[PDB]
């Protein structure tokens, strides 16, 4: 039909580099537009027709291209460019988009704030109970977290869950939720999560007590 | 004369839509119409011809899309 | 100003007729040049158009849904309606509509979109609970507090902080799927700690296929 390749598929940079994302197409086609789809939101516009920037998107955008090959380039890459890039073709029915292009920030290795909450009482007069351990703004997001409860360690019964590159930071924020019984969690004292990171000159380990406060 | 102006444009752009040609011909004939409906903004018998040889420029080298083009604002 | 916004169900049984309204305005589908279409997004995957509409009435369909779309326009409802039928589990997605020209012939302004969930399960409404500013364990120069919205389904749910005042240090994580089947997730805000006790937390949950709708105030833990 009408497709495209985009490539890389994925690809990380350092903030100011000039990073180039080539769609190229299997048929002469007249123009290529680019979207830039941040995280759980809708795409936007970025370059229509094939060279055109669609407004308010920065002047570090540009593109280019003909025939069966296009490129989309950013002349110094900002914090704020974490987003999916995908080419898009409105030359021939159906219309068809790129295979994506996930354009992740290279930074400077950071270290986590580790914070760590208790389960509300309301979650225990449900008789579940939630730790949540917090790492916030780390980099990179390789982190590995480990539950010990009583000095027990844990398997199966815990949950990550990682946010998208910070716009200003280009860091991470990660949330391991622990979850067992109110029983299971009354028959316990101390809980204890420990991080292993990149940053940390040696792991970290935030902890509690359960009759405490 | 700006409602006599706009009958006209709508119908050729109507008449764009049914023709025989690829979206990307379609896509330059109407910003030509376009471009020619408001440059009205800002030799009485040739307009008919230049009109029609500016929006149709878009074709240029093809022949075959020349004629598609005039064909559109004859009617 | 052009705007469209999606409507639809979030869930659908399997074989079931899903039935999506693009509500626009700014612009009218009567006007010449005209054109309103639908992509849709399935989870973790590129994106893909599925139909679109002209002021002449002139429709096309992705052929990859052969048969199974059905688009419509009602200009004086300012409203168009694409129906898919017999709805399979991989149709799961977000779908959205934005506005086309043909000058364009690309999408410029595009709704918000609607997730829309193809199973059989019944839906959940989600358990709010306070992630309280623990007094020595969530602070070092500054202190973090959050919500835990737990157990729901479908996707999505919508966390603000004090109906939008509160916007900056705040980390709404993205759903896990918990091997209970319903999904779970915090949304933490870090802020500093010389304002726990003085100023008042809320955060405001939101479960629309369940219409759930909470706010639950977060406060500090006194030992």
């Amino acid at each position: 039909d009408i497709q495209m390749t985009q490539s890389p598929s994925t690809l990380s940079a350092s903030v100011g580099d000039r990073v180039t994302i080539t769609c190229s197409a299997s048929s002469r086609v007249g123009y290529m537009h680019w979207y830039q789809q941040k995280p759980g939101k809708a795409p936007k516009l970025l370059i229509y027709d094939t060279s055109k920037l669609a407004s308010g998107v920065p002047s570090r955008f540009s593109g280019s291209g003909s025939g069966t090959e296009f490129t989309l380039t950013i002349s110094s890459l900002q914090p704020d460019d974490f987003a999916t890039y995908y080419c898009f073709q409105g030359s021939g029915y159906p219309f068809t988009f790129g295979g994506g292009t996930k354009v992740e920030i290279k930074r400077t290795v950071a270290a986590p704030s580790v914070f760590i909450f208790p389960p509300s009482d309301e979650q225990l007069k449900s008789g579940t109970a939630s730790v949540v351990c917090l790492l916030n703004n780390f980099y990179p997001r390789e982190a590995k977290v480990q539950w010990k409860v009583d000095n027990a360690l844990q398997s199966g019964n815990s949950q990550e869950s990682v946010t998208e590159q910070d716009s200003k930071d280009s860091t991470y924020s990660l949330s391991s939720t622990l979850t067992l019984s109110k029983a299971d969690y009354e028959k316990h004292k101390v809980y204890a999560c420990e991080v292993t990171h990149q940053g940390l000159s040696s792991p970290v380990t935030k902890s509690f007590n359960r009759g405490e406060c | 004369v700006e409602r006599e102006l706009r009958n006209w444009l709508s119908e050729v752009l109507s008449k764009i839509n049914d023709a025989p040609v690829t979206n990307d011909i379609k896509k330059a004939i109407s910003n030509q119409v376009l471009k020619v409906a408001e440059q009205v903004w800002n030799s009485k018998e040739e307009l008919q011809e230049r009109v029609r040889k500016e929006v149709c420029s878009v074709c240029s080298n093809v022949p075959a899309c020349w004629a598609i083009c005039g064909g559109l604002l004859e009617v | 100003q052009v705007t469209l916004r999606e409507s639809g169900p979030a869930l659908v049984k399997p074989t079931q007729t899903l039935t999506l309204t693009c509500t626009f305005s700014g612009f009218s589908l009567s006007t010449a040049g005209m054109s309103v279409g639908w992509i849709r997004q399935p989870p973790g995957k590129a994106l893909e158009w599925l139909a679109d509409i002209w002021w002449d009435d002139k429709k096309h369909y992705n052929p990859s849904l052969k048969d199974r779309l059905t688009i419509s326009k009602d200009t004086s409802k300012n409203q168009v309606v694409l129906k898919v039928t017999n709805m399979d589990p991989a149709d799961t997605a977000t779908y959205y509509c934005a506005r086309d020209m043909i000058f364009n012939f690309y999408f410029d302004v595009w709704g918000q979109g609607t997730t829309v969930t193809v199973s059989s399960a019944s839906t959940k409404g989600p358990s709010v609970f306070p992630l309280a500013p623990s007094s020595k364990s969530t602070s070092g120069g500054t202190a973090a507090l959050g919500c835990l919205v737990k157990d729901y389904f479908p996707e999505p749910v919508t966390v603000s902080w004090n109906s939008g005042a509160l916007t900056s240090g705040v980390h709404t994580f993205p759903a896990v799927l918990q091997s209970s089947g319903l999904y779970s997730l915090s949304s933490v805000v870090t802020v500093p700690s010389s304002s726990l006790g003085t100023q008042t937390y809320i955060c405001n949950v939101n479960h629309k296929p369940s219409n759930t709708k909470v706010d639950k105030k977060v406060e500090p833990k006194s030992c």
